[PDB]
């Protein structure tokens, strides 16, 4: 209760600079579970416009709006475009009531008064209260605006929802001693509860409109024409298209690769081959593996892990340390005697994502790791079990894999070791599309951190159900 | 644990005389040593024309408190008293002491009966006050202080007569201006702009500091200080920051009230449970 | 282990004798002939 | 100075990539008056127009 | 040349040796029997001993006399260094905020980077604000002031 | 008590320490058994020490 | 071993003894020496006297 | 590390002693391999175990 | 009281030992508990030691210990010593901080001293004598205002931008001596003292008159200095007759905010437990009033 008033009062005194009006959420089983719950660090929200435009950037444009490097050196913008990212979102106070209730009498019980249209009860395993301003851009806010939602864990996990402004005001608009806000704030109370979901129709989260709130005072105006939606919609069909191209972009460079070379694969796998074996059944394996990634492949394919690192802030100045590192100088003997030892150069294991995919009971895995490393007697790849246990998918004849390495090269082998190799093209998406939809979270400090970076935190914050709370 | 003070200077009879009318009273010394100068004696060593009443409040906090027990000869008997133990001191300041006073030592402000001069050097005891009415001088010479700047005008000049001026139990006295010449001494002024300066910076970062612990849990208590904020600057109404500049904010304000330590905070030095019906002198146990 | 000992032996007299053992073609051994073990030692710049 | 050659006319004295690499090892100065020394960009342009 | 000139001031110290004369009684000296004096405490005690001296000048006119017989060395560097005004006069400014950084960056005088406790000390009461020099081959700075 | 009276032999890197000083003199490939005069007063880590 | 350590605090007992009276005897002439000083004008004033 | 308190224990030999220097500068200017100074009276040399 | 207590040792103590443990005669030791008789385990801070947990855990532990002073050690026997207040007493500091007469002292967790030797004492087993620092006031709430400040500042701020801001703020210069706050955390007790700040501050903000808040702005106009030059350029980023001239209010006002700053310098001052009159020219030991 007490964010949702802090919240109120906090954008009221900010509304003239921002121009943000405050939204105020609870959500529940429906929404999130309740380790995700407990767990919760932070919540953020972002505002994009009828366009696709995000607020925090330059109202114009961005030079974000051009395409990507497939650069290690430039990373799909360095540090720059990874903080004009970071600026886009903005992080809001959030509560967790981790115990069963019930809404309404929980706001009955502390010192609000509700006078809901009908009286009807929900009920709700926890609680989390948050508020969320949506930037009404003038005195002004349009339908076809969407507002997203972040959820984020103590790990840097985070999942992000976006609902348009439409959903959310769709009723709430098309119907538009010396006293203390705090009491006024309770006995006016709250009169409306309205259920809104995502676009993609995936969680469902309640709205709570107060009648003391500073919204109520401003009477601006409200609109939804037919042309902003369909612009925000399209921008909206970009946005999550954004993973699908780039996996055709693999599928098409497999097909092209495979064109060019003439259908001859070379090894690069270690693997014991018999020339007494029908091949030609492999290769028919083989084509109904490579329909079958496509069935299936998703967000949480290989490739999309593997340039995930790449968009965090320190792969540009790493790569560049890097390429010097390899085109070094051979050293004089000067250097060997007197001078400092060289730099180790990289460990002879690398890290890699795999997409496994076995025809003879349809499945595909997707975000699976491997360690891979060239063995001495032969310069093929040996992949091998995070555990350190040698992957056996190489000897089954019913499965094909397609690994990306950590500088977007991509392997896809067959039974056998036999391998179409080259490297995913991000020339496709704008720089601002990979960089918006898949950059990594960084923290900012808060309860329970050192203050000092890489230290190993102690006991991580949670907020118990199961337990009386410590004080 | 005596202390013994000897005259590089010649006594005579007035000056012993004078002398052991005080056999009882409070002096303070700058250090502890067996064998001291008569110059250490008393607060005449501090006083100068340009810092005044806060530089010697600063002074005497950090000095050690004895009583005079003797005059042998040339010599000067004093006896520094331990926490606890019950001790005969006599009033000299401009009050008197009634049974249960928690006491405490200001520099003086009046000074004839007392002063013992020899040499250019006189003999200068700190006053021995109860604790409301070192507070009491303390917020008025303070507020007389922050009036400094607009003597120009009839009302204050009203004002500050009325704040020199100050009733306490059957007594009656005028704290001095702390304005000489239109001016405001060295450490008054230092004291009155740290004051100032606080203020300021405190209503300059509360707003950025409340939104930031009330991401971390919106107590309450949060709500009611933002709430005093916003109505702050309605009334302020009537007419980003780089982190270097943040953390220097932040340290200035706290070296500000470092500033302030010696003004905010009080000493009780005796407490007082017998008192002879002259209020001359009272028997007090000693806080140190 | 090898950190370790490149920790220890870091003058110019060590890193030399890897570098001339590194710097030909031959092997190792039709390059080093064994003498015995020791068991005596007195200190100085060119030490006994 | 025909009898310095010796030493003058030797690589040593005319290549700077030791006194250039300890020059940057130190990094530029932090001292206030010092840092008015440090402002200058020096930009290549096209020569077209 | 600026169109004036300057008399420069500048104090040396000498390290000497005295010769100190005097006449046969040419001073009594009263002393009493040592009294002592016992400061206890948890594990050590302190005694204290103290003797009464007083003299009496017994000679008419001077009776004794001192010589200032060799000097062995100077204490100072008897340099031309001149002496710091702003580390004397810490607290003036020009009124003009300008004028004032630029004087100080054309004269070579740090102003000071924060406001911290011994800043305002040192503005306020003074203090020993010219540090020692890394190293002192010449003894001590024996600054020349100007008129 | 000037700054220095030679610019490039008193500081860090001019072409007098790299010269002189045999830190930078066994970076270089200096014959270590030629003696050097300048090397007492260069060698600044032997002062140091 | 309970002799030998009252031995030993009876003689730092009598050096300290020893030792704070022979600082006094030195004190006095210190102090006397100090006294002449005080009293004593230099030869260029005497010898005008 | 020294056994000080058996040297305060055990008897001595008395000795004209003669440092050109004063003892606290040629002990303070580290003259000596091994020192230990105190001031007053230390307990130290009376637990025997 | 409990005047003494018996210390007994479960390790047999080697000559060395006894040895050390002699020559710490007269240091300051903490106990948690007050009892007449303890176990070694219970001497010292080694109890709490614990580098994940924060700098500020430990300081609330140690606040709350019972602080005792050596004596003679006999066979498995400390014999510790409780101070009294008022009385005067031989103190030995083992930190490295020098002390100047007449200083206050106070206690608090040790530092991170250059050198990183920093002397372990009677490693017993894996039990260690870990002793506290002495430091006199000044120092003492330097660390406390930096690590205030720390947690203040750091707080939604992400660790690229905190990295050199809280590299500053963790070294402490003083006397010539060079310090490092070990484990600056953001703890539960830290935010605390943060929301206490934040309200003391709101009520200055508040509650002070219109002469304290405006002096500062008639003395530019009137006056020029270098402490003026820093005051405003602490204000300028963000930079006439009173219409009422009332001095009970004034009064009030003021008696009002004297309360409020004396909450603010809670959180940043310690308790005095020593005043220093005496010091040895080594730096090695002292006497002092014990106080509490």
């Amino acid at each position: 209760m007490e964010t949702h008033l802090y919240s109120d009062l906090a954008f009221e005194a900010r509304f003239a600079d921002d121009e943000q009006l405050p939204l105020h959420l609870v959500l529940d089983q429906e929404v999130l579970s309740n380790e995700e719950a407990e767990t919760l660090r932070y919540v953020y929200y972002r505002n994009v416009d009828s366009a696709g435009r995000s607020t925090g950037r330059a109202p114009g444009g961005d030079e974000d709006d051009a395409p990507a490097s497939d650069d290690a050196e430039d990373a799909v913008g360095g540090d720059r475009a990874f903080d004009r990212e970071r600026r886009t979102w903005q992080r809001a106070c959030f509560r967790v009531l981790p115990r069963p209730l019930e809404l309404l009498d929980y706001l009955r019980q502390s010192g609000l008064t509700v006078t809901l249209e009908k009286e009807q009860r929900v009920r709700m395993f926890y609680a989390v209260f948050t508020t969320l301003g949506l930037r009404c851009p003038d005195n002004r806010l349009s339908g076809a605006q969407t507002l997203h939602l972040r959820l984020v864990w103590p790990d840097g996990s985070y999942r992000d929802w976006e609902f348009l402004a439409r959903d959310l005001l769709r009723e709430e608009m098309e119907a538009n001693d010396e006293v203390a806000r705090t009491d006024e704030w309770k006995g006016a109370g709250v009169s409306r509860l309205r259920e809104v979901w995502d676009v993609q129709h995936r969680v469902r989260l309640r709205v709570l409109w107060y009648v003391n709130s500073f919204w109520r005072s401003r009477e601006l105006s409200y609109d939804d024409h037919e042309v902003e939606l369909y612009r925000a919609l399209d921008a909206y069909r970009a946005r999550i298209a954004v993973e699908y191209v780039l996996i055709r972009a693999v599928r098409d460079e497999i097909y092209a690769v495979l064109r060019r070379d003439g259908g001859a694969l070379p090894q690069r796998f270690a693997c014991h081959v018999s020339r007494n074996m029908s091949w030609r059944v492999v290769w028919e394996l083989c084509r109904h593996a490579l329909a079958l990634w496509m069935d299936w492949a998703d967000v949480r394919s290989c490739i999309i892990k593997a340039l995930t690192p790449r968009l965090s802030r320190g792969a540009a100045a790493a790569a560049q340390r890097a390429r010097r590192q390899r085109e070094r100088s051979a050293p004089k003997p000067q250097e060997l005697l007197f001078g400092p030892r060289n730099e180790s150069g990289p460990p002879a294991e690398q890290t890699w994502y795999a997409d496994v995919v076995r025809c003879v009971r349809a499945q595909v895995d997707l975000g699976v790791e491997v360690r891979a490393a060239r063995c001495p007697r032969t310069g093929l790849w040996i992949v091998r079990d995070r555990r350190g246990r040698l992957r056996r998918w190489l000897s089954q004849p019913e499965v094909c894999v397609l690994y990306v390495t950590p500088d977007l090269d991509f392997y896809w082998v067959l039974p056998g070791g036999f391998a179409v190799s080259s490297r995913v093209t991000l020339h496709g998406l704008a720089q601002r599309a990979l960089r918006d939809r898949f950059q990594n979270f960084e923290a900012v400090l808060a309860r329970g951190m050192h203050v000092e970076a890489g230290r190993q935190e102690p006991e991580t914050p949670r907020v118990s159900g199961r337990r009386l709370p410590f004080d | 644990a005596n202390i013994f003070c000897t005259f590089d200077h010649k006594l005579s009879i007035a000056d012993v005389g004078k002398l052991t009318k005080l056999v009882a009273a409070v002096v303070p010394i700058p250090q502890r040593l067996h064998l001291i100068k008569h110059y250490q004696l008393g607060l005449h060593q501090f006083v100068d024309h340009t810092r005044g009443y806060v530089r010697l409040r600063g002074l005497l906090r950090n000095m050690t408190l004895t009583l005079m027990r003797r005059v042998e000869g040339n010599q000067i008997l004093l006896h520094v008293p331990t926490h606890g133990l019950l001790y005969t001191v006599l009033n000299t300041g401009p009050v008197t002491w009634e049974k249960g006073d928690a006491l405490c030592v200001l520099p003086p402000l009046f000074h004839r009966e007392n002063l013992l001069t020899l040499g250019q050097w006189e003999l200068v005891l700190p006053w021995i006050v109860p604790m409301p009415l070192a507070l009491e001088i303390n917020q008025r010479l303070l507020i007389m202080g922050l009036f400094s700047l607009d003597r120009s005008y009839e009302e204050v000049k009203a004002a500050v007569q009325q704040l020199q001026t100050i009733t306490f139990r059957d007594a009656t006295f005028t704290i001095p201006d702390p304005v000489i010449d239109q001016h405001l001494l060295i450490d008054m002024k230092t004291a009155c702009l740290s004051m100032s300066m606080v203020a300021n910076l405190a209503s300059e970062l509360t707003m950025t500091y409340v939104r930031k612990l009330a991401l971390e849990d919106s107590s309450m208590l949060l709500v009611k200080c933002q709430e005093l904020l916003m109505r702050l600057d309605r009334e302020r109404s009537v007419g980003h920051v780089s982190p270097d500049d943040e953390i220097a904010r932040l340290s200035a304000l706290f070296v500000m009230l470092r500033q302030l330590d010696d003004l905010i905070r009080e000493q009780v030095v005796f407490t007082v449970c017998d008192v002879s019906p002259d209020n001359k002198s009272a028997t007090c146990i000693f806080k140190g | 282990t090898r950190c370790l000992l490149e920790s220890v032996y870091t003058a110019s007299a060590a890193r030399a004798a890897l570098q001339w053992l590194d710097l030909g073609p031959h092997l190792l051994h039709r390059r080093l002939e064994t003498l015995g073990c020791v068991k005596t030692v007195s200190l100085g710049i060119t030490s006994l | 100075f025909v009898d310095a050659l010796k030493t003058l006319c030797h690589p040593v004295l005319h290549e700077p990539a030791p006194c250039l690499q300890t020059f940057t090892e130190r990094g530029p100065p932090s001292e206030p008056a010092m840092q008015r020394l440090l402002e200058c960009r020096f930009q290549q342009e096209p020569m077209g127009g | 040349h600026p169109g004036f000139a300057l008399t420069a001031v500048r104090t040396d110290t000498f390290e000497v040796d005295m010769l100190l004369y005097s006449g046969k009684s040419c001073t009594s000296v009263i002393i009493n029997n040592p009294i002592v004096t016992k400061e206890e405490r948890d594990i050590s005690t302190t005694y204290h001993v103290t003797q009464n001296i007083n003299t009496v000048d017994m000679g008419l006119g001077y009776t004794s006399n001192t010589c200032v017989a060799y000097v062995n060395r100077v204490r100072t560097d008897m340099g031309v260094r001149v002496q710091d005004l702003f580390r004397v006069f810490p607290m003036n400014v020009y009124r003009h905020d300008e004028v004032d950084r630029w004087i100080r960056h054309a004269a070579g005088v740090e102003r000071p980077q924060l406001l911290d406790t011994e800043t305002i000390s040192m503005l306020t009461f003074g203090s020993m604000s010219e540090r020692n020099a890394a190293a002192t081959v010449h003894g001590q700075k024996a600054a020349c002031e100007l008129i | 008590f000037a700054a220095t009276h030679n610019p490039w032999a008193s500081q860090a890197g001019c072409l007098s320490d790299v010269l002189y000083n045999t830190r930078h003199r066994e970076r270089l490939g200096y014959n270590s058994k030629f003696y050097s005069p300048c090397a007492q007063y260069f060698n600044t880590e032997e002062i140091i020490a | 071993l309970d002799k030998i350590l009252n031995v030993e605090a009876m003689h730092t007992v009598l050096r300290a003894l020893k030792n704070t009276a022979d600082a006094m005897e030195r004190g006095l002439i210190h102090s006397f020496l100090q006294t002449l000083l005080r009293k004593a004008p230099p030869y260029f004033v005497v010898q005008t006297l | 590390m020294e056994n000080w308190s058996a040297l305060e224990l055990l008897p001595k030999v008395g000795i004209p002693t003669d440092f050109l220097t004063h003892v606290k500068t040629s002990a303070g200017e580290e003259m000596f391999e091994a020192l230990r100074i105190y001031y007053g009276d230390d307990p130290e040399r009376y637990n025997i175990h």
